[PDB]
């Protein structure tokens, strides 16, 4: 008699995030 | 030699023989091998100048 078995299993994931909060504001009639 | 044999009977018994012989051979072997490895990495950066 003979017998064999095997398994495998993978598994991969990768996040990413980026944020970009910039703002400008200015008044010394002038405004910006 | 060949016609009369190399050898003649001087004794011995003239009853039955009754040979029995069981041999039994078994033999088992197993081997079971099971490696599991699992990493993770995480990093984040944050620079904000206002
Ligand atoms: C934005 O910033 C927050 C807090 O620092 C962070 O948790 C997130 O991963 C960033 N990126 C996004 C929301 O895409």
């Amino acid at each position: 008699e003979e017998q064999i078995e095997a398994f495998k299993s993978i598994i991969q994931e990768k996040t990413s995030n980026f944020n970009a909060a910039i703002s400008l504001k200015f008044t010394p009639s002038l405004h910006g | 030699i060949n016609d009369y044999g190399t050898h003649y009977i001087t004794s011995g018994s003239m009853g039955g023989i009754y040979e029995y012989i069981l041999v039994i051979d078994k033999a088992k072997m197993e081997s079971l091998g099971i490696t599991s490895r699992d990493i993770t990495t995480c990093f984040g950066g944050s620079l904000g100048i206002q």
